[PDB]
């Protein structure tokens, strides 16, 4: 049964959580390739593991960026949480390990890339094709708030497309464990919440109005709420207005009119019925919630994947020699990852 | 069109996080 999983996942998950796994791997253990993504306080890059031959995506974060940014609770987060976790849908970190100038964490490689680089390239999503995703997105979340795990910063520069065309979420670097509210302001500007902005304090509802922002960028091609500037596009989350497009189906608008909802007893994944209400939504009607789970529904695109260690759908970085210290940075700081 | 808006715009891009 759904309670008999959940309760199983629960207990993987708090024994990784009491016990984090530390120290799995030496940078040596590597042969590094590529980049594929960067960041204020690090990169990712692609990885092979010379003695397997396997190919991961090695997160490569300066100790000494990530203090003077103020992010080393944040960092701490993402390693612990990320340990600990275990979903289909979720990126899989493989080893961590840190020396005396970066953090590394190496996860799961996606060959598929970004779901940004594609929808941004194509346009737009069907409907169909959003709602592909939009499932697993439910599932995730389902999964993770369950654990009292919060998200934070759903967007399609965060969720990965893997060999088989189905998501993978990664950056975990804004996800957090709270039982009752928070108050960070942290995320991506378009995909704020407005209770967030408001510095009110907020709970895992922020996620469920993220996915709202989510479905309808995927489906329009453009998010819900955009400007010039950040402080522009805070004015139009907490106007409690939407325009949609005249392509957007009724059941497509009506669903977003209730993830999209300003007021918090109001919002659907926050109501009485939890995920259900969004889950037996009209729009979600066509969806086998089990088959997406097991991954038996045919993928609306699968990326052609030319080899182990191909890079075709990722985007091309300015590359830089990995510098290690003889001198240990921060080393108080990071002492339980 | 709202869609022109969008692209006409500075953040079509990669959306840096803010924290904060
Ligand atoms: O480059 C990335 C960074 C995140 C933080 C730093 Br301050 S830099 C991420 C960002 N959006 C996806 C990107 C990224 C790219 C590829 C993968 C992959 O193949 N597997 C797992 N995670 C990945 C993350």
């Amino acid at each position: 049964s759904v309670k008999e999983f959940l309760a199983k996942a629960k207990e993987d998950f708090l024994k990784k959580w009491e016990n984090p796994a530390q120290n799995t791997a030496h940078l040596d253990q590597f042969e590094r390739i590529k980049t594929l993504g960067t960041g204020s306080f690090g990169r990712v890059m692609l990885v092979k593991h010379m003695e397997t031959g396997n190919h991961y995506a090695m997160k490569i974060l300066d100790k000494q960026k990530v203090v003077k940014l103020k992010q080393i609770e944040h960092t701490l987060n993402e390693k612990r949480i990320l340990q600990a976790v275990n979903f289909p849908f979720l990126v899989k970190l493989e080893f961590s390990f840190k020396d005396n100038s970066n953090l590394y964490m190496v996860m799961e490689y996606a060959p598929g890339g970004e779901m940004f680089s594609h929808l941004r390239r194509i346009g737009r999503f069907s409907e169909p094709h959003a709602r592909f995703y939009a499932a697993q997105i439910v599932l995730t979340f389902e999964y993770l708030h369950s654990l009292d795990l919060i998200y934070r910063d759903l967007k399609p520069e965060n969720l990965m497309i893997d060999q088989q065309g189905y998501i993978k979420v990664t950056d975990f670097g804004f996800a957090k464990r709270v039982k009752g509210r928070t108050w960070t302001l942290c995320g991506t500007p378009e995909y704020l919440a407005p209770e967030i902005i408001l510095s009110k304090g907020y709970n895992k509802a922020v996620d469920w109005w993220a996915l709202g922002v989510l479905i309808y960028e995927m489906a329009a091609g453009y998010p819900p709420f955009f400007a010039d500037q950040p402080i522009q596009i805070y004015e139009k989350i907490v106007s409690g207005k939407v325009r949609f497009p005249s392509h957007f189906s009724s059941d497509l608008k009506d669903l977003l009119r209730n993830l999209l909802q300003v007021d918090l007893t109001k919002r659907f994944g926050n109501l009485k019925n939890g995920v259900n209400d969004i889950k037996n939504h009209k729009w979600f009607a066509t969806t086998d919630w089990i088959a997406i789970y097991q991954r038996k529904v045919e993928a609306p695109f699968i990326p052609k994947f030319k080899g182990p260690g191909d890079t075709s759908n990722f985007d091309d970085y300015e590359e830089e020699e990995i510098r290690v210290s003889i001198n240990e940075k921060c080393g108080k700081e990071f002492s339980e990852f | 069109t709202t869609y022109a808006d969008f692209i006409a715009s500075g953040r079509t891009g990669r959306r840096n996080a803010i924290h904060d």
